RNA sequence: UUCAUAGUCAGAGGUGAAAUUCUUGGAUUUAUGAAAGACGAACAACUGCGAAAGCAUUUGCCAAGGAUGUUUUCAUUAAUCAAGAACGAAAGUUGGGGGCUCGAAGACGAUCAGAUACCGUCCUAGUCUCAACCAUAAACGAUGCCGACCAGGGAUCGGCGGAUGUUGCUUAUAGGACUCCGCCGGCACCUUAGAGAAAUCAAAGUCGGUUCCGGGGGGAGUAUGGUCGCAAGGCUGAAACUUAA
């Protein structure tokens, strides 16, 4: 699916996907995401669907 | 039509091959490369895409055979009692034999280095 | 086989003359001292006996105390790990 | 490392490589365990074991 | 006495490390649920325990059957072992 | 499995993404020419595939040292690090440069 | 002052039963059987044997040496077993606690069933 | 010659004045060339290696086992026999160990 | 079980009934302590996992495999397959270590008409470990193995999409589970209607792929020759003849 997320930290808005393989890393610098895990990638960041 | 959906979300020409292409030179990994940027654009390389060059993929298949293939190898030659461990490596040696029926006859160079390739790295 | 029936290994050594019980134990009790072996050091399949109990490995050299026809054996094995199991508990 | 042994003969000198090597490596053996010992003595000397 | 340290070894501190193992360890099985133990260092058991689930709830668990009778002969145990 | 329970021995997916590496690897194999690799210091991984005499580990060691090196004691004479490298070899040590990839050697750089 | 203990111990045989009143400290004080009066063999396996057991052990323990508090332990089921303590109570005795404690079968694991003869 | 069975020639180098050192051990299943023994009291407890009964582990099988102390070892000797070291405990007092016979 | 130490008397062992056996030179039974060997009760369940055989102390290490979810790669790549090759319980066989309970054969007592039998005591290889053979079991799920479709119903395990709050932890909080539905793979039962000789199966269905293989019983899974095995034996495999089953 698709999903608009934003860092709660960098402020910033990046879109990653639900639910992913690797660790997501912001663009603004390199903060994490979410996290990859023992599955099922969920996360801490914030938003709505794009 | 579903490719369509895609496109609006994306870039798809001209960046991507410069997008794409750093990553494969640090050292090969095409499904790893589909997981970072940017994530839309890379998305839509496999409905677009012819793929670009590469030393391995058709490799990394006979490579990794190899790699399991010489630690297994060590426990073949410790305590034979590990009657399961003997069909874990023939499977991989074999499936290696069936690999090497069809990606052969398409192209040169495959055929020539896979017979030698088998305990050799 | 080549030009062998049964099976020989030795069996020659008897001929015709000798006989069956202790036959079936004795090819199988050289020639599995016969069989190049791994070295335990190196890998190469250089082990070759230098006496009774005597092993010895052609390329690295490494000469080692085993079974009398035999480079080694359930026994040895299971001594050896006996010990490494009591050395592991008491460092605990 | 020569133990040299003698000639005229059909002698077996010791191998000059592997007697500098095994001089070396126990010379690089003995300073690693020398610095380990140096260093496991600075630790226990400072605060733990 | 040195033995009873030597075999007793450490603490109220260990007792609940040791419940904390024994919790992890369990699942495998099936899933559920009840038993803990662990059997000391010569030879009685710190405590036996009613688990289900994780690693704070058996730590304190583990506190709590270590209460007073338990409690006391680990602390009977640790004393020996000066 | 769970961190504090239950088999594992994932470190050897090291292997798995070497013979990965070795596919189009930049590398080094055999001591004559190792040790020229290694004297020039070019290296950031070796492998020693085989239960190397003490004398004849340390030397490779010292040179991993004096480069910038990991050294991975494979050292099980059986040698299946082999059927990536070319399976002729019963006795390996190997040395690990460009492999025009490399993850690898980060992904072995923790221990299991 | 009854301190008053005198431990007890039920031992089951299916085949015969026999008291031993030992103390904390391990030394047998005296056992009582069937057989040092006449009936012997399938007349044993009686429980009448473990009411007269039970007690040509305590009417000793208790005159004498007199004993009064006693703990009663009990290993796995006899036919005298039910019999055996229920003489300990009707033996001016008073009965402590009662234990029951009998060796489970526990993995003495072998074919020449060892097993079954545990309950 | 004198048993038909392995010796292993260990060297041994230690010093003092007297000193003594030397030569041809019993072998051992396992031992090989570049193999270090040890022998005494801290030795590991690796096969190959020398100490008193009390050092050993129980459950472990021994060789060249003595009946009196420093007589150097009497009991396991032949081609591929071996003690087993039962009981121990601290035992201050005994060690007891299962000759081949039983 | 053995050893040692404590204490102690006239039995104990064993069964249908007894005897063998054990037994005053102090047993057995009893308490504590040591060593060795074997096995993992309780847990362990219509339960989980390996290709199968099989595999169960917790715990630590190396390394494999099946779930899922991803939509990444080959983009239908694939499937089954005589020959070939691998593994393949137990029991046997062989060298060497250990050898406790157990335990063929054997030694004996009772039974009894006989027992070399059940039942009892004793007892060795074996059981076990490391090395190395064998190639077989009621190797069974009595159901080859591949794929498609065709009924539901109770919950079991794993993950997964969660929904939902609460225990309960911890405490920014979240899962381990729990109220609670759905998917995916296995499981098994409960359990269908067209099939099956019925018993039953819900796969053994509705009819397609593919290999092996079958031949009335007995003679016979035997003869003979070849092949493998140290041997045991195995794989391979008939007829004369006999019978109206």
């Amino acid at each position: 699916f698709f999903m608009d997320v934003k860092c709660q930290g960098c402020f910033n808005i990046t879109t990653v996907f639900s639910h992913s393989q690797t660790v997501v890393v912001c663009p603004g610098c390199q903060t994490v995401l979410c996290q990859p895990t023992g599955g099922k990638a969920r996360l801490t960041e914030g938003c709505s669907f794009r | 039509a579903d490719v369509e959906e895609m496109i609006m979300k994306a870039a798809k020409k001209g960046q991507m091959p410069s997008q794409i292409g750093v990553v494969l030179r640090d050292q090969h990994g095409i499904p790893l490369v589909k997981s970072v940027t940017g994530s839309k654009i890379l998305r839509i390389l496999k409905a677009h895409g012819l793929a670009p060059e590469i030393p391995e993929d058709l490799y990394f298949l006979i490579k990794k055979a190899v790699a399991i293939r010489k630690h297994l190898e060590r426990n073949r030659k410790d305590k034979d009692s590990k009657f399961r461990l003997i069909l874990v490596e023939s499977r991989i040696h074999r499936l290696a034999r069936y690999y090497k029926r069809t990606k052969k006859l398409p192209p040169t160079w495959k055929y020539e280095s896979t017979t030698a390739s088998t305990l050799v790295a | 086989m080549t030009k062998r029936t049964k099976k020989a290994g030795i069996v020659g050594k008897y001929g015709t003359r000798y006989g069956a019980s202790l036959r079936k134990q004795i090819k199988k009790m050289e020639v599995s001292q016969h069989s190049k072996y791994f070295c335990e050091f190196c890998g190469k399949f250089a082990v070759k006996r230098k006496a009774v109990g005597i092993w010895g490995c052609k390329d690295c050299g490494k000469v080692k105390a085993g079974g009398a026809y035999t480079m080694n054996t359930a026994s040895a094995v299971t001594v050896r790990s006996t010990i490494r199991r009591l050395r592991e508990q008491t460092e605990a | 490392k020569k133990v040299i042994r003698k000639d005229s003969a059909k002698k077996t000198a010791k191998k000059s490589r592997v007697k500098c090597f095994l001089k070396l490596v126990n010379f690089t053996h003995l300073m690693p365990t020398r610095y380990t010992l140096d260093v496991d003595l600075k630790e226990v000397a400072a605060g733990p074991d | 006495m040195q033995n009873e340290e030597g075999q007793m070894v450490d603490l109220y501190v260990p007792r609940k490390c040791s419940a904390t193992n024994r919790i992890i360890t369990a699942k495998d099985h099936a899933s559920v649920q009840i038993n803990i133990g662990h059997v000391d260092e010569n030879g009685l058991y710190d405590g036996r325990f009613t688990t289900f689930a994780l690693s704070g709830f058996i730590r304190a668990q583990g506190d709590a059957d270590s209460a007073l009778d338990r409690l006391w002969q680990k602390r009977k145990a640790e004393v020996k072992q000066q | 499995m769970a961190p504090t329970k239950k088999a594992k021995k994932s470190g050897e997916n090291i292997n798995n993404k070497l013979q990965l590496v070795m596919k189009s690897g930049k590398y080094t194999l055999g001591y004559k020419t190792v040790l020229k690799t290694l004297r020039s210091s070019l290296g950031k991984l070796i492998i020693l595939a085989n239960n190397c005499p003490p004398l004849r580990k340390s030397e490779i060691e010292t040179y991993a040292m004096l480069a910038k090196i990991s050294v991975h004691h494979f050292h099980g004479n059986n040698v299946d690090l082999g059927t990536a490298c070319g399976k002729y070899y019963r006795v390996c040590c190997l040395s690990i440069l460009d492999p025009g990839d490399s993850d690898i050697i980060s992904t072995t750089t923790t221990t299991q | 002052i009854f301190a008053s203990f005198n431990d007890t111990f039920i031992h089951v045989t299916d085949l015969s039963g026999r008291e031993t009143l030992v103390r904390i400290t391990g030394g047998m004080k005296v056992k009582a059987d069937r057989d040092e009066s006449s009936p012997y063999a399938a007349m044993l396996a009686s429980q009448d044997v473990a009411q007269r057991c039970k007690e040509l052990g305590i009417t000793a323990l208790h005159i004498k040496l007199r004993a009064t508090g006693g703990n009663k332990t009990k290993t796995p089921g006899p036919g005298a077993q039910s019999a055996l303590r229920a003489l300990a109570r009707s033996g001016m005795k008073i009965g402590r606690i009662e234990d029951v404690t009998p060796v489970p079968t526990d993995s003495t694991r072998r074919k020449g069933g060892r097993r079954g003869r545990r309950l | 010659p004198g048993r038909g069975a392995p010796l292993a020639k260990v060297t041994f180098r230690h010093p003092f004045r007297y000193k003594h050192q030397k030569e041809l051990f019993v072998a051992a299943e396992g031992m090989y060339t570049g193999q270090f023994v040890y022998c005494g009291r801290r030795a590991t407890l690796s096969i190959g290696n020398v100490l008193p009964i009390r050092s050993v582990p129980e459950g472990a099988v021994v060789c060249n086992v003595e009946h009196h102390v420093g007589d150097r070892g009497v009991f396991a000797r032949a081609s591929g026999d071996y003690a087993i070291v039962i009981s121990h405990n601290p035992d201050n007092g005994t060690s007891r160990i299962k000759l081949p016979s039983g």
